[PDB]
């Protein structure tokens, strides 16, 4: 989807794309997209920009650019969201969490999950760090 | 020629209870002491596979599917017994009435044993040495026991019999026996009864890696005691013929044919 | 061995493949396995 | 490169090469330009080039580059190979290995109480320390070099009556000294540095305020395995001329320290001010039982521990001997030739104290068992303090174990009675850890920073000796008592019920297979005075012990994601 | 390296105890004579060097019967060769 990006960075991408608009129609070629994409900070290799045209002729528009930028940021966002969301679960934030504490805090995340589900979840596995929880839930 | 192992006859094969025996040694050679399954194949050093669970006190080794360091070497006397409990499937050894710890310290590390077809006391002897078994047929002669035994639930292997345990051993003297049709690398079969070729027996082999072979001194099964074509000559003749054919790829330099 | 003193980068392959150097305990007492030659 | 060629090109091209020289030797055309050279030594030689450098290129500028990276790659690799082999010291012995230990020791000097960067080299030295601890020794004098900084280190105590030389330089020092054990070269001027350290440390415990560390105080005991000035007249100062049976060694305190300890034991000595020096040097008084065979003065070895036990019988306080209990390791060696056949009072000293401890624990357990008036304020009183007695209990039990690992033969043989008192009073955990005392079970810190760990594990060693004096014929009722205790019938409330159980029945199998030996090994008595009690002893005892060994011994591919 | 099969046949005369051996139909120089009341089992000793090694044939020559009609009293008058299941090899 394209709903994982906030409005301000969408605005930044729109400004970056419009600043080098060809004739106002948003039609740009393969050489210039690398320049505009390296203009705002991200400077990767040539392979990904070779495969971008493969996923979608020499006619590149703003929607395709936004979709590919969105789904190359979304993988990093998803890979990183599994570490920050655990920060609240442990008091110090390092990763150590008592098994007794979760008995009354892990049943109130808003998912309407009662005691039985967490019984089966924690029984199927002391203090457990974050990576063991990653293996525990991601599977 | 190398070892002379000893065992009990396989109708004392035991499948439930708690049993014991002790061993007595004079010298300090190479002794194998332990339990064994009834299908003890000779010509094989015991403890090299799953057939027998054995302990060697010469170098502090226990053998099952290979050696393992366990216990200290011997001294003179060497009064050693064998614990056994099929309820929890555990085997323990005791030296001079003292259990031997494991590498990190445990109960002989021999655990999770299947009942199968029961077990037998077994004992071997290296050259020149002497052993003295005691299956416990009289309790005064059993020397230490007491400290181990009574106050944990045990009694010895032969505790209540009016006649002593018969025993077996490996002879060494080779004897002929029919070839078992499960011999890794040896295959024999009957060929045919065709008009041209007469009935004949052939052999085979697995000529490759893995293993090899030596000289198979084979011999057929029967006899020919001595005696004490025209239809005339063939019904009065006393002289008969057999034949072998060495095939190609076999050197007649390493072939001997005749009578035994 | 090669460049044991060149790339002073702390995050280089030297600090990464440092365990690859220990991967040589396979050779027993082969201290006298061969002579001494190079290029 | 050619060194990495296949077996096909290393057998035929060499033949194409070996025979050419053989053709050269034809007609007299000779052109010349399995000795254990050891690649390991060549690696050491490759290390020698780095060792010959090292301080030659770094300390020439450090004490006054990309080259400062090889040390962070080779030093880490040396911690493995040295610990991987650990068997090179058996066959092809070479002193070249011992050279690198000293060649690096000089490089490890510079600031043998400070330095910089990494301190793992000290740990790397500890790894090479195991490798060491005819020619043997030669150009080194490391021991002589060890006497250098260690000399003024004795004045360091007077310089506060040197800060990591008692740590780093004392690490491998206390290590290699205690790692010796097996081999033993000699003692050339070692006692000179020792007496300059021993007598210096023998009175270094008088300086208050800064008492420094007691770690190196155990290093004197660690080095107590060399040979034979407090009183070294013909051994120290008056011995610069040039070692037979000089009947004089630790005889300066043979009966003196014995009388001193006896007087120290006679006194209460229930304070940190007590022992002090002895608390940091009398642990080396047990190392004297080495060269003296087992113990020629057997009574001395049968009292030194007893007097030491009296110090333990004095009983500490809250914290008190919190760190002053790590000397129990040496105590597990004084029981070697423990000919304590006497015991009796010493046995009672281990019994009555434990019984007093059992009474003290009962005074704490019942103070927690009979206190359920809804108040968490007792958690500081009932609990917490339980850990104080717990850590105290985990001190005497580590001594009685080895004591029972020798007093079991004659004890279980002949008769009993003696150890019967210990077995009857061994219901400590039975009246605690097995008595559902969660607090006593809450070792926690005692379980962590001080499963299966003593407490009841010690009872297993004498459990057989406990049932040894039990039924010498008909048991049976014990099984009925086991079922009775399983129904939770208090304690004495079951004995009265056990008193009404007809009689002991046995007249079939077994019996003559078992009680026949008991009818020849017992020879004591037979009456109705026993009844339960002796039968009610191991009944409820092994009952809870059995319970301790009984039972005691979803989400689709989608919902999953969401939870994250 | 011979690409042909050396066939060795033996000849045992029961009423005389005389034993001779033929090599591909060409008689060898050796011979053997034994005591009156003795027995003999046919024998081949070999160290094998092939996938297929030997092949004990049970045949007759031009005017002499096979071993088959010599060991069984009932078959002692039937010249036709036989291979009853009792004939087995031993190792």
């Amino acid at each position: 989807m394209a709903d994982q990006l906030t409005e301000e960075q969408i605005a930044e991408f729109k400004e970056a794309f419009s600043l080098f608009d060809k004739d106002g129609d948003g039609t740009i070629t393969t050489k210039a997209l690398g320049t505009v994409m390296r203009s705002l900070g991200q400077n990767p290799t040539e392979a990904e920009l070779q495969d971008m045209i493969n996923e979608v002729n020499g006619t590149i528009d703003f929607p395709a650019f936004l979709t590919m930028m969105a789904r190359k940021m979304k993988d990093t966002d998803s890979e990183e969201e599994i570490r920050e969301a655990f920060r609240v679960f442990d008091k110090d934030g390092n990763g150590y969490i008592s098994a007794a504490a979760l008995r009354h805090v892990m049943t109130n995340l808003g998912e309407k999950l009662t005691d039985e589900e967490v019984d089966e979840m924690i029984r199927e596995a002391g203090q457990v760090n974050y990576e063991a929880f990653v293996q525990m839930m991601t599977a | 020629d190398r070892v002379r192992i000893f065992r009990a006859e396989k109708s004392y094969t035991v499948q439930s209870g708690r049993w014991y025996f002790e061993f007595e040694a004079v010298t300090t050679g190479e002794m194998r002491v332990g339990w064994a399954r009834p299908e003890l194949r000779p010509d094989v050093e015991l403890g090299a596979d799953e057939l027998a669970y054995v302990f060697n006190g010469h170098r502090g080794q226990r053998w099952h599917l290979g050696s393992e360091p366990f216990g200290r070497p011997w001294q003179s006397g060497d009064v050693v017994g064998c614990m056994i409990d099929l309820t929890e499937n555990t085997i323990i050894f005791t030296l001079n009435g003292e259990v031997l710890m494991s590498d990190s310290g445990s109960e002989t590390a021999f655990r999770e044993i299947e009942i199968g077809d029961g077990f037998l006391p077994v004992c071997s002897l290296g050259p020149g040495q002497v052993g003295h078994l005691n299956l416990g047929q009289d309790v005064s002669s059993l020397r230490f026991f007491a400290i181990c035994g009574l106050q944990e639930g045990f009694e010895p292997f032969a505790i209540n019999m009016q006649r002593p345990v018969t025993t077996w051993f490996s002879k060494s003297l080779p004897q002929f026996e029919p070839v078992p049709p499960e011999h890794p690398h040896y295959e024999v079969a009957r060929m045919d009864g065709t008009v041209d070729t007469p009935p004949c027996l052939r052999l085979a082999h697995r000529t490759w890696g893995s293993q090899n072979s030596l000289v198979e001194m084979l011999f057929l099964r029967l006899s020919l005691p001595v005696q004490f074509d025209d239809p005339e000559i063939i019904l009065n003749t006393t002289t008969y013929y057999y034949s072998v054919r060495v095939f190609a790829g076999q050197e007649p330099s390493c072939v001997w044919v005749g009578w035994v | 061995g090669v460049t044991s003193e060149e790339e002073l980068h702390l995050t280089r392959k030297l600090f990464w493949g440092i365990f690859d150097s220990l991967a040589h305990k396979k050779y027993d007492q082969e201290l006298y396995r061969m002579a001494m030659p190079c290029l | 490169p050619y060194d990495t060629l296949t077996a096909k090109e290393k057998a035929r091209d060499r033949e194409k090469a070996q025979e050419l020289l053989k053709f050269l030797q034809m007609n007299g055309y000779a052109v010349t330009r399995l000795d254990t050279s050891s690649i390991e030594k060549r690696f050491a030689f490759g290390f020698l080039q780095q060792l010959l450098r090292w301080m030659d290129i770094s300390q020439e500028f450090i004490a006054h580059i990309k080259f400062f990276a090889k040390i962070l790659l080779p030093l880490i690799n040396q911690y493995f190979t040295n610990h991987c082999l650990y068997f090179l010291s058996t066959p092809a012995k070479v002193l070249g290995s011992g050279g690198h230990a000293s060649n690096k020791e000089k490089e490890m000097i510079t600031s043998l109480f400070c330095k910089l960067a990494a301190l793992v080299r000290h740990r790397v030295s500890l790894f090479g320390t195991d490798a060491p601890a005819v020619a043997l020794l030669p150009v080194l004098t490391t021991l002589f070099q060890h006497i250098a900084q260690h000399q003024f280190g004795d004045d360091v105590i007077l310089d506060d009556v040197c800060s990591i030389y008692s740590l780093g330089t004392t690490k491998n020092t206390y290590v290699e000294k205690l790692r010796p054990a097996l081999g033993e070269c000699l003692a050339r001027l070692a006692a000179a540095m020792p007496v300059a350290f021993l007598e210096p440390q023998l009175n270094e415990y008088n300086a208050c305020s800064v008492y420094t560390t007691k770690s190196p105080r155990e290093r004197a005991i660690l080095g107590l395995p060399n040979s034979v000035p407090d009183i070294p007249v013909l051994d120290r100062l008056m011995a610069d001329i040039g070692a037979r049976y000089t009947e004089m060694p630790h005889v300066i305190e043979i009966t003196l320290p014995m009388l001193c300890s006896y007087l120290p034991r006679w006194w209460e000595r229930g304070p940190e001010a007590p022992p002090p020096a002895l608390p940091a040097g009398a642990p080396p008084p047990c190392t004297a039982v080495t060269s003296d065979h087992l113990n020629s003065l057997l009574g001395n070895i049968l009292r030194i521990i007893v007097n030491n036990l009296g110090i333990d019988e004095a009983t500490w306080m809250k914290r008190l001997a919190v760190f002053a209990q790590p000397i129990v390791s040496r105590a597990r060696p004084e029981l070697l030739h423990s000919h304590f056949i006497p015991t009796i009072g010493r046995l009672r000293k281990r019994a009555g104290k434990v019984v007093a401890e059992e009474e003290q624990l009962r005074l704490e357990a019942k103070a927690e068992a009979e206190e359920g008036e809804l108040l968490v304020r007792d958690e500081f009183s009932v609990l917490c303090r339980d850990l104080y007695a717990l850590y105290p209990l985990l001190i005497r039990y580590v001594d009685n174990n080895r004591a029972h690992w020798l007093t079991e033969p004659n004890a279980n043989a002949e008769e009993l009675f003696r150890m019967v008192g210990e077995i009857f009073i061994y219901w400590s955990k039975s009246h605690n850890f097995k008595r559902e005392e969660q607090n006593f079970v809450v070792q926690n810190e005692i379980n962590n920073m001080s499963v299966a760990t003593l407490k009841k594990m010690l009872p297993i060693g004498l459990n057989m000796c406990a049932p040894t004096d039990q039924d010498l014929i008909m048991l049976a009722k014990t099984r009925y008592a086991l079922k009775d205790t399983d129904e939770e019938v208090r304690e004495f409330l079951q004995n009265n019920l056990h008193l009404q159980g007809k009689v002991e029945g046995s007249p079939s199998l077994r019996w003559q297979m078992a009680l026949y030996r008991g009818l020849p090994g017992r020879e004591e008595d037979a009456d109705d005075p026993e009844k339960i009690v002796r039968r009610v002893q191991e009944v409820s005892a092994v009952l809870y012990h059995l319970e301790q060994t009984e039972h005691p011994y979803l989400l689709s591919k989608q919902r999953r994601r969401a939870v994250v | 390296i011979s690409h042909t099969d050396l066939v060795i046949g033996c000849l045992v005369d029961l009423a005389t105890g005389l034993m001779t051996f033929t090599a591909n139909g060409k008689e060898s120089n050796t011979f053997f004579q034994v005591e009156p009341n003795t027995k003999l089992f046919p024998a081949v000793f070999v160290l094998p060097t092939h996938q297929n090694v030997i092949q004990f044939e049970l045949g007759k020559q031009k005017n002499i019967m096979p071993l088959s009609a010599a060991m069984f009293l009932s078959e002692r008058k039937n010249p036709a060769p036989q291979c009853p299941p009792r004939l087995e090899v031993q190792m």
